């Protein structure tokens, strides 16, 4: 049963609402966990009050870092990266659920949630999970983003766990 | 008022061009890893007595996009050939990246510098000799440069500045 989770998205600490996500356990189990784990903060870290810190419409929603919270930094359960599960999935449109990376096999916390479909991307970064339910609350993310992906408010997951 | 020099800065992912451009503009070393999407910068410098405005574009080394290179490249004036001497494929990847700019300006003379960057670290593999070899049949400067120590990187920025004085 493949697990959801939800992120409730604040904007300058403002109520935006909540985007809801199935992850894709049966066919990514791995790379899901990590992704359910850190929303829960079961580990005693994890996304809560971490932001998205690059919007760029047109493209991507992307977040995650909550250890450095400058784009840079995050960690996954199983320690500071892992490995490519694999790339079954393909971006194919808008709310694909995909992890990020730094080349090959560097799989940490930070996560991009597309808005439109990002083929060139299949085969590069896991694809494991969807949006749900509240993928106009990552569209009107998208007004707070720009072209190089600086964001023009802060867009905080201000808390997330699992349904 | 004083005259705008447009600069580009490119090369492979990770051999430092934004290391070396934020010491340039913020006198500060950032140790962590931050792959660029695309950001510019603005600095008036003094060189060969002459107040400049450098208008600095920090680009993306990823190899995904380098269809996308093209506008930049239309636009710039003047580029820095950035490889890491701890990085042999990085010193590589610098012929593509001068043919492409060459292709797209469609000339022999367009000012550049090679640059190469990391030369505080102990695991060189990039010979000086091959670098200053190669820059000589480019026709080009060559500065060995640290971001960490901020060895040249004055240099490097100020030397392409006079490279575009020497063409314009
Ligand atoms: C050339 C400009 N340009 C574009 C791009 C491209 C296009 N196209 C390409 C596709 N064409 C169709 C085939 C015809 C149309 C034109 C248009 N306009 C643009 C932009 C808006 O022009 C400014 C991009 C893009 C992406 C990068 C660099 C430059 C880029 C880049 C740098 S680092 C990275 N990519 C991967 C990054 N890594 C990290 O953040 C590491 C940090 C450290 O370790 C953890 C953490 C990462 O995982 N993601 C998660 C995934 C989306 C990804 N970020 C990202 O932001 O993609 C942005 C974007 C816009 C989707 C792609
Ligand atoms: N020791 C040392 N490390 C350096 C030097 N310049 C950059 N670095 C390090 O090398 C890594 C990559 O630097 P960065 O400036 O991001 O390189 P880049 O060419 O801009 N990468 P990208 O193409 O993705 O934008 C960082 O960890 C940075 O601290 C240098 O002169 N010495
Ligand atoms: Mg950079």
């Amino acid at each position: 049963v493949n697990p959801t989770v939800f992120f409730d998205i604040a904007v300058d600490g403002e109520p935006l609402g909540r985007v809801s996500f199935e992850l894709f356990a049966d066919k990514v189990p791995k790379t899901a966990e990590n992704f359910r784990a850190l929303s829960t903060g079961e580990k005693g870290f994890g996304y809560k009050g971490s932001c998205f810190h690059r919007i760029i419409p047109g493209f991507m929603c992307q977040g995650g870092d909550f250890t450095r919270h400058n784009g840079t930094g995050g960690k996954s359960i199983y320690g500071e990266k892992f490995e490519d599960e694999n790339f079954i999935l393909k971006h194919t449109g808008p709310g694909i659920l995909s992890m990020a990376n730094a080349g090959p096999n560097t799989n940490g916390s930070q996560f991009f949630i597309c808005t439109a479909k990002t083929e060139w991307l299949d085969g590069k970064h896991v694809v494991f999970g969807k949006v749900k339910e509240g993928m106009n609350i990552v569209e009107a993310m998208e007004r707070f983003g720009s072209r190089n992906g600086k964001t023009s408010k802060k867009i905080t997951i201000a808390d997330c766990g699992q349904l | 008022s004083m005259t705008e020099y447009k600069l580009v800065v490119v090369g492979a992912d990770g051999v430092g061009k934004s290391a070396l451009t934020i010491q340039l503009i913020q006198n500060h070393f950032v140790d962590e890893y931050d792959p660029t999407i695309e950001d510019s910068y603005r600095k008036q410098v003094v060189i060969d007595g002459e107040t400049s405005l450098l208008d600095i574009l920090d680009t993306a080394g990823q190899e995904e996009y380098s269809a996308m290179r093209d506008q930049y490249m239309r636009t710039g004036e003047g580029f820095l050939l950035v490889f890491a001497i701890n990085n042999t494929k990085s010193f590589e990847d610098i012929h593509h990246y001068r043919e492409q700019i060459k292709r797209v300006k469609d000339s022999e003379d367009v000012p550049m510098v090679l640059v190469g960057n990391k030369s505080d670290l102990p695991s060189r593999t990039v010979d000086t000799k091959q670098a200053q070899d190669l820059a000589r049949s480019y026709g080009i400067p060559f500065i060995e440069t640290s971001a960490k120590t901020r060895q040249g990187v004055d240099d490097a920025f100020y030397t392409l500045v006079r490279e575009i004085r020497k063409h314009k």
